[PDB]
């Protein structure tokens, strides 16, 4: 008899649920006053309803999402804001963990982008208590592939603040007033997920004369401008607006609270190729010992990037060779592959 | 890319796969393969990190890539055994490998017009000239 | 250069 009552007791509650109605999911736009609201069916008219007695008048405030009945159309119940990957924002890429000790050689740089980026985000009180305005933004010029965008990433990795990632060259789309727009959505997007590094990728594009696309050129550049020290709201959001190229930018775009900080990171530190080897080498199993000395002026130049794939190429030399990496031998050709074929 | 237009189905459609894609981790026996010919226009969503990030560069093919192009589109028909493949790779530059298919194809009709069985090096000649649309006309003041 | 563009309505 056991079994039959706790299968009949939910079967009971079936029998319930068979009675229960659907409640029309809408979102509320407007209180005209404490018992009228002006809410919208997801895909319905905007029937003007009530608040059941049992709710809080408060609660329901203009975006607050609520199923009011399907006859007397009176709102029963708030609910949570609806959650989709809807979302056209890289805003939910998530950086992914990456400590700052994995870029390697960058200590100094590193230290600097913790200071203006980090610092504001996590213990204002020092800001504040000298009294002077947040610092926000960054700009990391350097080489191309020497990891501009990691540090910009682990600096997210770290503070655990959602990052948004903008090829800049891309956002600059021929049709006119799409590029400015583009920009304006991403720092709209900010004020509505805080906190958020713009990474804004090459910003020579947007940032460094008669044509009417010659000036399409400015129209972005004042809206990036403006959208930064803009009325609006300042925001407490930061960019990493990194470039290959600082002679480019614009002046007004390095200044104390409109993008500061001339970050230099220029092709992997002469000591870092073992750190970065170091910290990109040992992952992959390698018992053999490793003279990465000779690795280091067989790598001269390199772009870092390269360096990463240094070892992946080696993990497909040895993919094919055996299993297990046991000699150098393979970073010399490793180190080719990533030269010669990374041309 | 992106873009209330009529758009915001097919938008859903690529983030559901843009969702699955990274739903799944590596070490699975589900490795994922897309073709497109205008990488253009695609999201950089799609090829950001646990998406299509190793991206494979098909070029259009080389010179000796041609002439071995040229071959295997020819080996079911009867091609005469002195064609130099080869000297069709030189004349048959900026081709994309279908259109050197396309010099096969073309290169055994032409045959046909000509009540030929075996196609001549000529024949494939006529193919390259044809396939690209031209009309060889012996000008005069070559001579 | 710069393209300003029209647009239809698909029902
Ligand atoms: N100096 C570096 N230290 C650590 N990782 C690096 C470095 N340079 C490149 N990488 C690797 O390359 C990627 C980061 O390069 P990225 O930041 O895009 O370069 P850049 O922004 O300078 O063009 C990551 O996969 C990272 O592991």
């Amino acid at each position: 008899l056991k079994e039959l009552t706790k299968q009949y007791e939910k079967s009971e509650n079936d029998l319930k649920a068979l009675q229960s109605v659907g409640q029309i999911v809408g979102e509320v736009l407007k209180q005209l006053t404490e018992e009228k609201f002006i809410v919208k069916a997801t895909n319905g008219p905007r029937y003007v309803v009530g608040c059941r007695r049992q709710l809080d008048k408060s609660k329901l405030k203009p975006g607050t999402r609520v199923a009011l009945d399907m006859t007397t159309l009176t709102i029963m119940r708030y609910l949570p804001r609806e959650v989709d990957p809807l979302v056209y924002n890289m805003s939910h890429e998530d950086p992914g963990n990456v400590s700052y000790s994995e870029i390697g050689g960058l200590s100094e740089q590193i230290r600097e982008l913790r200071e203006v980026i980090e610092l504001p985000l996590t213990n204002p009180e020092l800001f504040q208590r000298v009294g002077i305005i947040p610092p926000k933004g960054c700009l990391l010029y350097g080489p191309p592939g020497t990891g501009k965008t990691l540090l910009a990433r682990a600096v997210a990795s770290q503070l655990d603040c959602n990052f948004l990632k903008v090829v800049s060259s891309s956002i600059v789309d021929k049709y006119i007033g799409e590029s400015a727009r583009l920009i304006r959505e991403m720092f709209n997007y900010a004020r509505d997920h805080q906190p958020c590094i713009i990474f804004m990728d090459e910003i020579d594009a947007i940032g460094g004369e008669g044509t009417s696309a010659d000036r399409e050129i400015q129209r972005t550049l004042m809206e990036l401008l403006n959208q930064m020290d803009g009325f609006d709201t300042l925001h407490r959001v930061k960019m990493i607006m990194a470039t290959n190229r600082p002679d480019t930018l614009d002046p007004a775009l390095l200044r104390p609270g409109r993008l500061d900080r001339k970050i230099h990171i220029d092709l992997p530190n002469e000591q870092a190729r073992l750190d970065i080897l170091k910290i990109h080498a040992g992952p992959i199993t390698k018992h053999g010992e490793i003279d990465y000395e000779a690795i280091v002026k067989l790598s001269d130049g390199f772009n870092g990037a390269d360096l990463r794939n240094v070892c992946t190429e080696a993990g497909m030399f040895a993919i094919r060779a055996d299993h297990d990496f046991v000699v150098q031998e393979d970073f010399m050709k490793a180190v080719r592959k990533v030269a010669d074929s990374k041309k | 890319k992106r873009f209330k237009a009529g758009d915001r189905e097919v938008q859903r459609t690529m983030l559901e796969l843009l969702n699955q894609l990274d739903g799944f981790q590596p070490n699975t026996q589900v490795k994922v393969i897309a073709a497109t010919n205008r990488v253009d226009i695609l999201d950089p969503a799609l090829l950001r990190s646990g998406r299509l990030d190793r991206k494979i560069e098909f070029p259009m093919p080389n010179e000796e890539a041609r002439a071995r192009i040229m071959q295997i589109h020819s080996r079911k028909m009867n091609v005469s055994p002195d064609v130099n493949y080869e000297e069709l790779a030189r004349c048959t530059d900026d081709f994309n490998g279908a259109q050197c298919k396309a010099v096969c194809v073309e290169a055994g009709m032409i045959a046909l017009r000509r009540g030929a069985t075996e196609l001549t090096h000529e024949d494939y000649m006529e193919g390259i000239l044809e396939v690209q649309a031209k009309k060889k006309a012996n000008l005069q003041y070559y001579a | 250069a710069x393209x300003x563009x029209x647009x239809x309505x698909x029902x």
